[PDB]
């Protein structure tokens, strides 16, 4: 239960911070004129070309470390030396 | 394969079907192979149809572009397809467009 | 007419995405004529490209003829070439175009990305009029897509991917190769006498890797061996082209039967000054072999031999 509720908070937080952004300046009390009256960040972020391409050039680059530690994790293991050495002594014995 | 004497077109095709990406690998894409104009854009067609990821990834290796290769003729040709497994699409189409399609329907790009 | 050609500023240069292989590789590209000084080369080389100074710099030649070798000996060279060029820190001078022995070190260079993420500077220069599409590199500083698939019908080659950089010597010819061998070996005797950064006071090591060949390769390696500083040559003796000619004469010398090699002109014409010339230095010669040798590693061999 409470693994649970931190996760659950902490996804939550997101909808108090879109909603304290997407509202009035003054309280409720006194919202009453701004009632009769009636985004560069908080929500948004516009980036220009070369930016651009220096956030794609740096996402392959995270891509292709990912993928690479991957296969050196994988090609390390125990089980799997222990089936590459059985089936090359296999295959050395006869 | 040598069985023939056929055109290298015809021994990937023979490969695709029989789904034996070794034999393409080691026996039709060789040292000095001679390929025609745009038969290897037909068999990446043929591949994705078929769904044979190993043949797609081997044609990819040998010179194909997916830039120059993929139209929306071809897309719509991709997405008109049943040499595959079963999917949900046309349930999704059928709900999209009010249930009035006509027999044999053809999907556009608009409708996906 | 002795090349009548105007010299205009550079019209082509900047980079390259290859597109066609199974590789997401950029090579930077610059197109000049074969007068230029090496001290520009070298002020573009480590300013515009930012390249540091090499620490050694294997000098690979070959024949440019479309040739193949036997397996289990091509995983050894790329091995021994891809280790040797990453623990040090060196620059591979090759041709550039993709036939013959450039396609190998392609390959190898293709296999050691896969399981490693140095990065190694393989440098090309070869001749602007032998590039199958002189167009689409036209665009000054700015990125030009280029296909890797080529059809076998046209006589010009398409430059190798997997090469870090460029460089295209222009003459005024087009579609005729020998235009840019002169640039190479100025650039290489520039760089090698450079002060590296010990303060000894001896410069950047050159060594010649040397795979199959022709002709052509004997007047190379005997101008390596006649240079006021001799540089060292490795030879490969399992390629079998003119290199083996070289490997076969290496053996019990300082027997013109087994000279004779019908390459060229039958027995009729033989190399056999050239040769010989080249055999008067075989210290320097270091020829590799899979056997009975103690290096039985190209790499251990290449830099043995500096």
């Amino acid at each position: 239960v409470k693994s649970i509720s931190n996760q659950v908070w902490k996804f939550q937080r997101y909808q108090l911070i879109m909603t304290f952004h997407e509202r009035p300046v003054l309280p409720p009390p006194l919202i009453i004129f701004s009632h009769m009256t009636m985004r560069d960040y908080g929500l948004k972020l516009f980036i220009t070309d070369d930016e651009l391409k220096k956030v794609h050039d740096f996402e392959e680059q995270c891509i292709e470390e990912y993928f690479r530690e991957k296969d050196d994790r994988f090609n390390s293991s125990n089980d799997e030396r222990i089936r590459v050495t059985s089936e090359r002594v296999e295959n050395m014995s006869m | 394969l040598k069985g023939a004497n056929a055109s290298a077109p015809d021994q990937l095709s023979l490969a695709l079907a029989w789904n034996r990406v070794d034999i393409a690998r080691s026996q039709i894409f060789i040292y000095g192979q001679q390929w025609p104009v745009g038969s290897l854009e037909q068999a990446m067609l043929d591949a994705l149809v078929l769904d044979r990821v190993d043949f797609v990834k081997l044609l990819i290796e040998n010179g194909v572009s997916m830039h120059r290769f993929l139209t929306i003729s071809r897309l719509e040709e991709l997405y008109n397809t049943r040499h595959g497994p079963s999917n949900t699409l046309y349930h999704l189409v059928r709900d999209v467009k009010k249930g009035n399609l006509p027999p044999d329907y053809r999907i556009s790009l608009i409708d996906i | 007419i002795s090349k009548h050609t105007q010299l205009s500023p550079t019209d082509a240069f900047g980079t390259i995405e290859f597109q066609g292989g199974g590789h997401s590789n950029k090579a930077m590209y610059v197109r000049v004529s074969f007068d230029t000084k090496p001290d520009l080369l070298l002020h573009l080389m480590t300013k515009e490209w930012q390249l540091e100074l090499p620490k050694l710099l294997i000098s690979v030649h070959g024949g440019l003829q479309n040739f193949e070798l036997q397996p289990k000996l091509k995983q050894v060279f790329g091995k021994g070439l891809i280790k040797a060029a990453m623990t040090t820190g060196a620059w591979i001078f090759t041709g550039g175009v993709n036939t013959g022995v450039i396609r190998h070190v392609g390959d190898a260079l293709k296999d050691h990305a896969s399981k490693s993420r140095g990065k190694i500077c393989t440098i090309g220069i070869a001749p602007w009029g032998i590039v199958e599409n002189q167009e689409d590199l036209i665009g000054r500083d700015v990125v030009r897509p280029y296909q890797t698939m080529s059809n076998p019908m046209s006589k010009l080659t398409v430059l190798n991917s997997m090469h870090s950089h460029f460089i295209l010597a222009d003459n005024g010819t087009t579609g005729k190769y020998g235009a840019e061998v002169k640039l190479r070996r100025q650039l290489e005797k520039h760089i090698s006498l450079q002060k590296i950064n010990t303060r000894i006071g001896q410069g950047v090591p050159v060594v010649a890797l040397i795979v199959e060949g022709g002709p052509n390769v004997i007047s190379i390696v005997l101008e390596y061996l006649r240079d006021t500083p001799p540089v060292p040559v490795v030879v490969c003796d399992g390629s079998g082209r003119a290199s083996d000619i070289l490997a076969f004469g290496h053996k019990y010398s300082e027997v013109t039967i087994q000279k004779t090699f019908t390459y060229t002109r039958t027995q009729a014409q033989h190399l056999f000054i050239i040769l010989m010339e080249c055999m008067k230095k075989k210290e320097l010669i270091t020829v590799f072999r899979m056997g009975s040798e103690g290096h039985q590693d190209i790499d251990l061999a290449i830099l043995t031999a500096l």
